[PDB]
RNA sequence: ACUGCAGGGGAGACUGGAAUUCCUGGUGUAGCGGUGGAAUGCGCAGAUAUCAGGAGGAACACCGGUGGCGAAGGCGGGUCUCUGGGCAGUAACUGACGCUGAGGAGCGAAAGCGUGGGGAGCGAACAGGAUUAGAUACCCUGGUAGUCCACGCCGUAAACGGUGGGUACUAGGUGUGGGUUUCCUUCCUUGGGAUCCGUGCCGUAGCUAACGCAUUAAGUACCCCGCCUGGGGAGUACGGCCGCAAGGCUAAAACUCAAAGGAAUUGACGGGGGCCCGCACAAGCGGCGGAGCAUGUGGAUUAAUUCGAUGCAACGCGAAGAA
């Protein structure tokens, strides 16, 4: 079950791009 | 009133349907009689009956303005291929030279994403 | 069943007619047990007819059952998202019971008073061809003509 | 250095044919398209089909392979021009000039970004159709960016052999690719053997948690570099550097858990595969669910409605006899 540690990093990269995109203007530009 | 007793029966079997015509020598349709014009629709005309039906009916029709003899140049990767040219030969043309025609690309255009069904 | 097909039950000739079939169909007709009561149901329905066929009675059912006698089927057939039917070829043995079948259910529901005469005028009229079971040959014919196009899945 | 050798190594220009799409015309009529089934859609104003011509873009069938080349990423229609590396042999030359390499620099699939072209087909987004409880999907119909080109930027991939580079040694067996060299040498056989460099498979010793690796090591050793120190938090925050942007690089802690993990074993399961069996389906015959009643049960009510049985495998059951 090699796939469920690619998984949780896959998880925790996808969120925090999510997170990048809903903050790509000066929510966090500014910052 | 046009008269020409040789003629070329082009045959396009696809996975939905087949289309055959009748035209001259010269490649001037006269009869296409196919799987939709004998009565079918939808998955039913990729069977082999409307095929054996559609060439029945288009070699009727050439017959009509006058071909005994035909040569049939078949294409498509369809079921139809071998019910319909039975199908002319049963309904009073005669076969002569059968070919293929089926278009063959040298890695041309780029084919449509695979079917994730 | 799984282990090839089961073997068929014989049925001696009849004592009245030196045939078989009336020996069968009376078994069709049969209900709870009553085998004295449909066959004088049986013979007593050629014995009306004679005088109105003039031919002999077995000669006239023979002629009957040559009409209504099926040869190919509308069997069903389930294979993608949508079921449907297939045409297939009906066996004679299978045929001639299926059509005396269709006689007895068809002869439990006509318009007389009881079922002597009523299986009676069946034979007669189904021996001249213009009956309730002769339209459904016609009928279920022309439904597996309609879906020819499905032969091509014969199992 | 010299003589040979193989190659999709790279760049530039020109150029070839199939096929798709579109346009012009000829024929010709009522369908075409598509699906598990359809519909949206295309057509009847002449579609699909078929013939001829033409425009354009992209990719280069057969060769083609398990192969070759390249540091890697990658690389094949053809021709020409320029150009890199590699291999073998001679021993002509230099005479340790080597290896690795922190930093650094360059190259670096695809996507993406900038400017300018191009745009056939495909096709993120989008829209409609369908499916569905919903369907922001899978399927269909269209379809924008993009995919292509030039020049920059990006600098990331399961960029993988998940195996850093160099060197030496340690059974073999069998393919295949590129050279050299000896024996029947003209018996042509283009067989047999040796050797150098690849590239695969199988296997001994050895190693390994096992899987397996095994002369192309994951063996036996040496040199140098990169990297790890439980799992999350997190390759994230902060700072900084780079970038047009996307973001990349460097990179924590607080806190939290006693695990997280790797291989293999036994079962179980699968809308995995194969063989088979069963009133399982199928073909029939007769029924229940509808009515009334008998009986049991849930519920309710009562003073109590004794208690147990509650999917199949409880409910005409314990109860084969409650005034
Ligand atoms: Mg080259
Ligand atoms: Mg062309
Ligand atoms: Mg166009
Ligand atoms: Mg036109
Ligand atoms: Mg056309
Ligand atoms: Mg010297
Ligand atoms: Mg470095
Ligand atoms: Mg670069
Ligand atoms: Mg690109
Ligand atoms: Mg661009
Ligand atoms: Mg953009
Ligand atoms: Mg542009
Ligand atoms: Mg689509
Ligand atoms: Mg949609
Ligand atoms: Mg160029
Ligand atoms: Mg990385
Ligand atoms: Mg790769
Ligand atoms: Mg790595
Ligand atoms: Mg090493
Ligand atoms: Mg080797
Ligand atoms: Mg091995
Ligand atoms: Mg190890
Ligand atoms: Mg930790
Ligand atoms: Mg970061
Ligand atoms: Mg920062
Ligand atoms: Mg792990
Ligand atoms: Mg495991
Ligand atoms: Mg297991
Ligand atoms: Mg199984
Ligand atoms: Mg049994
Ligand atoms: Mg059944
Ligand atoms: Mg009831
Ligand atoms: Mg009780
Ligand atoms: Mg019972
Ligand atoms: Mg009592």
């Amino acid at each position: 079950g090699s796939v469920i540690k690619k998984r949780r990093k896959r998880m925790s990269k996808k969120k925090h791009r999510k997170l990048l995109r809903r903050t790509r203007v000066q929510r966090r530009k500014l910052g | 009133k046009k008269n020409v007793p040789h003629g070329a029966a082009h045959i396009k079997s696809t996975f939905n349907n087949t289309i055959v015509t009748i035209t001259d020598p010269q490649g001037n349709v006269i009869a296409w009689a196919s799987s939709g014009h004998v009565g079918f629709k939808g998955s039913r005309k990729s069977t082999p009956f409307a095929a054996q039906l559609a060439a029945e009916n288009a070699a009727r029709k050439a017959q009509d303005h006058g071909v005994r003899k035909v040569d049939v140049f078949v294409k498509g990767p369809g079921s139809g291929r071998e019910t319909a040219i039975r199908s002319l030969q049963a309904a009073g043309l005669e076969v002569g030279a059968i070919s293929d025609v089926t278009p063959q690309p040298h890695n041309g255009v780029r084919p449509p994403n695979r079917r994730r069904v | 069943p799984r282990k090839g097909p089961a073997p068929k039950r014989p049925l001696v000739n009849d004592p009245v007619y030196g045939s078989q079939l009336v020996t069968q169909l009376v078994n069709k007709v049969l209900l709870k047990g009553k085998k004295s009561l449909a066959e004088r149901i049986v013979y007593g329905a050629l014995e009306q007819a004679r005088d109105k066929t003039g031919t002999d009675p077995v000669i006239t059912l023979k002629r009957a059952l040559d009409n209504v006698k099926p040869a190919l089927e509308v069997r069903s057939r389930r294979v993608g998202g949508a079921t449907y039917q297939v045409p297939v070829e009906v066996r004679p043995d299978r045929s001639t019971t299926l059509a005396l079948r269709w006689l007895v259910g068809y002869s439990r529901q006509r318009r007389e008073k009881t079922m002597i005469e009523r299986l009676a005028n069946e034979i007669l009229d189904a021996s001249n061809g213009l009956g309730a079971s002769v339209k459904r040959r016609e009928d279920t014919h022309k439904m597996a003509e309609a879906n020819r196009a499905f032969a091509h899945y014969r199992w």
